[PDB]
């Protein structure tokens, strides 16, 4: 019943219009579903506009005019120009003339706000259209009807909003760079009778609604016109003095006024610095007076959040921040100006202290730009003594866990303060340590709060000052532990404490007696059963020794034996309560300590005790999983498999080329082992289909395959012989899981086997093209034909299959000759089928593989592979990449696809193309490529946007081709196609821009 | 006052 | 006690996830393009009496946008949706922005940055700073782990309430209560989803 | 909250999934603390089960002695089980729910404390 609108043969019914529109703005439920799918089949026909002239006018439902205007909008913006000129007379006479009907009502004028604005937008797409060329009387008509009537006047403050925001704010993605230009420059010469009707309307009063209209109209006037419009008027006396003290107008004022601040002036007249100076002195004194003073407790303020006090407080910080970093010079020189600067930084302490983590992030970036400058501009340190002080205690009671984005700004402040007043620093932290023993603000946060502060500060004091300070801080910290009951508590405490020791490496390497005592505790707190303590005492161990390896690698003073030893030892005890995932952080560690012996005996010896235990596991299960297999059923061998090899795996990431003696000791059975696998992960698929791929059981023999893939790639990735890296591992890898991973169905191949051969081909690659071949014969078709059925489906595959062919075609590009044609062909599908994806890990390989090839083909000269290149594929690259630069569905990637289409069109206009493009019947011969490329472009054009006239698309070929050595007016030229496809009736001279 | 505090990390405990 | 919230951002950044979760508490893996929008009503229990929000789901692909503006009419509060993976998301910000506020000139607005949980994040947190000068709040959020999920709501409610104290609370727990012609009809279902494995077997719960 | 009639017999972390018998698929219900409340007036034992911050109930259901715990294809941390009358959002609907826990261990000490209240609701 509702679906009669959607019937344009009859007459429209207004009334049933009305209520299908309120059935899906009041409605609820399926009638107002449907009420949406048939509101939105009506505003799409094409001819609906044309019954927007009497639903405006005969409609009593606000909403359905809106929608109307909607319809209108879309038709003024992308097919005016096509209309039969009286149509472009009508809808202009008629969208103007609603307007003053609308602001003539008091009554409409003031329910119907929404509306109103929709009609002044609607009349600023006109405007884009027809103005000033076809309209040059509307800016001298609009300033003439505004005296007559105050409602008018205020509504011609919001065309004149809208029109600088469409011309100035967003025209840039919106329009070429011609009518952008001449709009900015029609405004620009026209300003001048704007700004005396805005200057007269703040000077004179008194409509509030009017008042702040002119106001909200001039924030965007101030994104762009000149200087003396601000400065050789008396606009910044009023802003900062009459319009601060009403609220109605505050906001908006104070948001000019942060515009203000960003002007474009001449930093040598002192006039201007002295207009500068003013109209932060009379700001700030009405913050004083008719908001609150400076002493006023803002957190406290805020968290209430009466009326419009958070705004404003964050438009304050923001006016104070922005204005500070680009003039506070102006305030520190004269002694009449240093008690406005003091106040209005008093004012950003207080606004530091509220609980607001954003605002915090705006007043801690000030903060930085300003201890930055202290830091190292002279004799300025001193005014902001008292500032400073106040500082510290702020950011030292709001430190954060180390958002850790967050962490790292709040170090920098506090370093950079505490290299201010080192004495200051040290005195607020042990006094806020003796209140938390003294229990007057003991909590866990609390406590937490100043162990971070203390740690974040680590290197800023002198060596023997740092000493006693460290010395002190544990001191208290482990008296306040002793005072606590309980375990959640002492947990907490001694976590701190070993946080902050963490913290230090220069104290700890200077006095090992204490680093000894120190690992022995974690070592201690790994048998620690609460929670916390275990993940605690792992991540300071190994933290502690990438700080202090050096002390642990050498055989420190009234020793016997270097502490890694002693580690090693008693490895098994250390460890025995800690969970796998524990136990490898632990063995990084000692990895990292060995790394540290450059005596090659001694570093083997040490990496051969470390992996006592787990090699002693693994020699075990090999010989007991090959005699015989059945054992790989057992959950229990498997985990324990797994957990060696994340043993090694871990051992060898901080070991790097170290571990090569540790692989070549497991190396020939642990490839025994990945086939082995193997068979039981596909006899298992065969025995139960393609679900045993989730069960327990194949999760648990596809993790063995990963970690030895895994170990493979961390060692490969990291070998500085790789000479030993093609002889000895390559030959026996690629056998191992080259052909099981052709051989097995789709769900069963593992991704990371195309990871692990790219980090093969990006070492080795130069030094194994037979290896390459046969790595892209046994994972290349197979693989696409996964991958080339959507871009849903295997998506780690889909990932690392780019990689590998993006390396191949950078390290060896002679295996694609290699690939018979056939397959060459689906090479270059595969790219171009990348150049389709919205993922941008494929379509950035893909569109940087299409380039490189690009160049690889170029590199080879005047050969047959290369002419036979061009002749194939030239064209499909072009017309691909123009495809998905023109179809709005992969906007994220338009600057490489325009980087590869200019190197396209640049190579004909370069003349590297040897053969020619086309075929000998279809063009004259003799006919050069630059002929050809044009012809063929603007027929590819006109068939795939034919609502482009034939000069359009030969204005654009030509500047492109022209411009394709200069990759900035190129990108400018392509933005400009992709505004004018949008719309009907571009003008085709707007490609003589540049 | 190191050996201080030194001893006393090796007493630090949580029973 | 009902509120209108329209939620917009480009396609794809998770609009529909993340009110599906709200809803039903299930993660929609695949991305079904929203068509014109989706109206949902979402309560949540506070301290002060149930809060309802009727949700408008927009869509983001402008291929799909139908009314585009003439959903926000009368709105009382919005969400804007990006994706932190997605640098053209992030830019498109402003154009959402300005289009709500010429209908809703005076409401509380939540920008989110979706899809935290993702490792190789694109819009830095450092890069985000659009929402200072709108008055905006801002929420790093991801609809796949739940961080901050609760947090757009919980502030809208606040601001709409207009108590800065407003919590949710837990909703009363009724007692539950306590054939063989359905005894072979449950036991086909129940073997079925035996063999349907749970997705995502790797997370933590 | 209408829980402080009850007491705690069990608490661990889970997450709760139903199948969707139309759709080939398991979906999510909630993620938060399963609960097996034992009412101190009728000595019934049920789980209650509520989202992390939210708070909202995706689980309330007696543990019926008919109920039976069922492995499921692919994990070895979670149960799949029919329920007939679960009130988690209005009425008593049926439905088979998959919950998973966060080790094999969780789970298995789970399906010790959900029978053990099967026999508590047998008398
Ligand atoms: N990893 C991850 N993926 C998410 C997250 N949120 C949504 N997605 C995924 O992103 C894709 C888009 O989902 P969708 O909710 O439809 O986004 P949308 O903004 O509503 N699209 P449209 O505007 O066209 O309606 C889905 O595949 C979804 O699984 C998230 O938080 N993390
Ligand atoms: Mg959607």
């Amino acid at each position: 019943s509702m679906e009669g609108i959607l019937d344009f043969s009859n007459d429209l019914d207004i009334a049933l219009l009305d209520q299908v529109v309120s059935t899906f703005y009041q409605g609820s439920g399926v009638q107002q579903k449907q009420a949406q799918e048939i509101l939105t089949k009506f505003q799409d026909n094409p001819d609906a506009w044309q019954k927007a002239d009497q639903i405006l006018q005969f409609s009593t439902n606000p909403q359905s005019k809106f929608i109307a205007l909607s319809i209108l909008d879309k038709l003024i913006t992308r097919k005016w120009k096509l209309l039969p000129n009286d149509h472009r007379i009508g809808i202009r006479n008629f969208v103007v003339g609603m307007i003053i009907s609308m602001c003539q009502d008091d009554e409409v004028f003031k329910t119907q706000k929404n509306l109103i604005n929709k009609s002044d937008l609607t009349l600023v797409q006109i405007l884009k259209q027809e103005w000033p060329q076809n309209w040059p009387e509307f800016i001298p008509e609009l300033i003439g009807s505004s005296s007559s009537s105050v409602n008018v006047c205020e509504n011609n403050m919001i065309v004149l909003k809208l029109l600088s925001e469409e011309v100035f704010d967003f025209s840039a993605e919106q329009m070429t760079q011609a009518k952008a230009l001449h709009l900015k420059n029609s405004m620009s010469k026209e300003f001048e009778q704007i700004f005396k009707l805005c200057f007269q309307v703040l000077e004179q009063g008194s409509s509030s609604s009017l008042i702040v209209a002119t106001l909200e109209s001039l924030l965007r006037y101030l994104h762009w016109i000149p200087y003396r419009y601000i400065y050789e008027t008396n606009i910044l006396e009023l802003l900062s003095t009459k319009f601060m003290t009403s609220p109605d107008t505050r906001a908006i004022t104070l948001k000019c006024l942060t515009e203000v601040s960003n002007l474009k002036i001449p930093q040598d007249n002192d006039l201007i610095k002295r207009q500068t100076v003013l109209f932060f002195q009379n700001t700030l004194q009405q913050i004083a007076t008719s908001v609150m003073p400076v002493t006023a407790d803002l957190k406290a303020t805020y968290a209430n959040a009466n009326g419009n006090d958070q705004s404003f407080l964050q438009d304050l910080a923001m006016f104070l921040t922005t204005y500070l970093a680009r003039n506070r010079a102006l305030l520190e020189s004269d002694e009449s100006l240093r008690e406005l600067l003091l106040n209005a930084h008093q004012y950003l302490i207080q606004l530091s202290k509220i609980e607001e983590r954003e605002l915090f992030k705006t007043t801690l970036d000030y903060w930085h730009n300003l201890v930055a400058d202290l830091f190292y501009e002279p004799l300025k340190k001193h005014i902001y003594e008292e500032i400073c002080s106040q500082l510290r205690l702020v950011i030292i009671e709001n430190m954060v866990r180390p958002t850790i984005q967050l962490y790292k700004s709040e170090r920098e402040v506090l370093v950079y303060l505490t290299h201010l007043n080192v004495i200051d620093t040290e005195e607020i932290m042990i006094s806020k340590l003796a209140r938390q023993i003294d229990g007057s603000e003991w909590s866990w946060h609390n406590i937490n709060t100043l162990s971070w502060a203390i740690g974040s500060i680590s290197g800023t004091m002198s060596e023997d000052t740092e000493k006693r300070f460290v010395v002190t801080v544990i001191k208290d910290l482990l008296g306040l532990c002793e005072q606590k009951r309980g375990k959640d508590n002492k947990a907490v405490v001694a976590s701190d404490i070993m946080y902050v020791v963490g913290q230090y490496p220069r104290f700890l390497k200077a006095h090992w007696n204490f680093l000894r005592t120190v690992i022995l505790k974690l070592f201690e707190f790994m048998h620690e059963t609460h929670e916390g303590v275990q993940d605690m005492a792992c991540d300071t161990f190994i933290k502690i020794v990438q700080k202090c390896k050096y002390h642990f690698v050498i055989q420190q003073p009234r020793e016997s034996e270097p502490f890694i030893q002693t580690i090693i030892r008693d490895i098994q005890k250390t460890t025995a309560d800690l969970q796998p995932q524990q136990v490898h952080t632990f063995y990084k560690a000692c990895g990292i300590i060995i790394s540290e012996e450059r005596s090659v005996a001694e570093r083997n010896r040490l990496l051969s005790d470390l992996m006592q235990l787990p090699n002693m596991a693994w020699d075990t299960i090999v010989e007991q999983s090959t005699a015989n297999p059945t054992l790989l059923l057992d959950s229990e061998t498997v985990k324990i498999i797994a957990n060696i090899i994340k043993t090694n795996v871990a051992v060898c990431t901080s070991m790097g080329a170290d571990f090569y003696p540790q692989l070549g000791h497991i190396y020939y059975n642990m490839l025994q082992l990945y086939r082995a696998v193997s068979s039981m992960i596909s006899a298992q698929v065969a025995a139960e289909g393609l679900i045993a791929t989730k069960t327990p059981k194949v999760r648990g023999l596809r993790t063995i395959k990963k970690e030895i893939l895994k170990l493979v790639e961390t060692y490969i990735s990291k070998a500085r012989n790789l000479d030993d890296v093609v002889k000895v591992l390559v030959e026996p890898l690629l056998n191992a899981v080259l052909e099981d991973y052709m051989n097995n169905v789709p769900d069963a191949r593992d991704a990371e086997v195309l990871n692990c051969m790219t980090t093969v081909v990006e070492k080795v690659g130069h030094m194994i093209p037979q290896g390459v071949i046969l790595i892209l014969q046994s994972v290349f078709e197979c693989t696409l034909d996964m991958i080339n059925k959507d871009f849903t489906e295997y998506p780690e595959h889909r990932v690392e299959f780019y990689k590998l062919l993006k390396v191949i075609n950078e390290k060896s590009f002679a295996a694609f000759l290699e690939l018979p044609p056939a397959a060459f062909k689906l090479f270059v599908d595969a790219i171009c089928w990348a150049f389709k994806h919205n993922n941008r890990d494929v379509e950035v390989n893909g569109l940087q593989i299409a380039l490189d090839l690009v160049k690889n083909i170029e590199r080879m000269g005047n050969v047959p592979f290369a002419n036979e290149f061009h002749k194939n594929y030239f064209f499909i690259f072009v017309s691909e990449t123009f495809f998905v630069l023109t179809d709005s569905d992969h906007k994220s990637g338009f600057s490489k696809q325009a980087l590869l289409l200019m190197k396209l069109i640049s190579l004909v206009y370069d003349n590297k193309i040897s053969v020619p493009l086309y075929q000998e019947a279809e063009v004259p011969q003799g006919t050069s490529n630059q002929v050809y490329l044009s012809q063929y472009l603007a027929n590819m054009l006109s068939n795939a946007f034919p609502h482009l006239t034939s000069e359009q698309i030969a204005s654009f070929l030509s500047a492109l081709t022209k411009q394709c050595k200069d990759l900035v007016v190129f990108k400018g030229t392509l933005r400009d196609f992709l505004v004018q496809i949008k719309e009907v009736g571009g003008d085709p001279t707007d490609y003589l821009f540049a | 006052s190191v050996e201080e505090v030194e001893a006393g990390l090796k007493g630090l405990k949580v029973d | 006690v009902q509120f209108k919230l329209v939620l917009v951002g480009d396609g794809g950044t998770g609009k529909t996830t993340f009110v599906k979760r709200h809803l039903t508490g299930e993660f929609e893996k695949k991305y079904v393009a929203t068509l014109g929008v989706e109206v949902h009503p979402l309560v949540f229990h506070t301290n002060r009496g149930p809060i309802k929000f009727n949700v408008w789901d927009t869509a983001g692909q402008e291929k799909f946008g139908g009314l585009r503006d003439g959903y926000y009419i009368q709105a009382q509060c919005a969400i804007i949706m990006f994706d932190v993976t997605s640098r053209v998301t992030y830019k498109n910000v402003p154009n959402w922005h300005r289009d709500l506020v010429r209908v809703c000139e005076n409401i509380p607005i939540v920008l989110c940055g979706n899809k935290v949980d993702i490792k190789d994040r694109k819009v830095k947190a450092k890069s985000i700073v659009f929402h200072r000068k709108k008055n905006l709040q801002y929420y790093d959020i991801s609809a796949k782990s739940n961080y901050n999920f609760e947090k757009p709501f919980l502030w809208l409610a606040r601001k709409l309430i207009g108590d800065p104290n407003l919590e949710f609370v837990a909703m009363p727990a009724l007692a539950p209560p306590e054939d063989p012609a359905l005894a072979a009809q449950y036991e086909h279902d129940l073997e079925v989803a035996q063999t349907t494995a749970l997705p995502d077997e790797d997370d933590d719960l | 909250t209408m829980e402080e009639d009850e007491e705690v017999l069990y608490k661990v972390r889970a997450k709760l999934f139903r199948f969707d018998a139309d759709a080939k698929e398991w979906k999510e219900r909630g993620t938060g603390d399963c609960k097996f409340l034992k009412n101190k007036k009728t000595n019934k034992v049920r789980i209650l089960m509520r989202r992390d911050k939210t708070l909202k109930i995706c689980a309330n259901h007696i543990i019926a002695p008919e109920y039976t715990l069922k492995p499921n294809v692919g994990s070895d941390r979670s149960w799949v089980y029919a329920c007939t009358a679960d009130i988690a959002e209005g009425e008593a609907e049926a439905f088979t729910f998959a919950i998973r826990f966060g080790s094999k261990e969780n789970a298995d000490k789970f399906k010790e404390e959900f029978e053990k209240a099967q026999e508590i609701n047998k008398k």
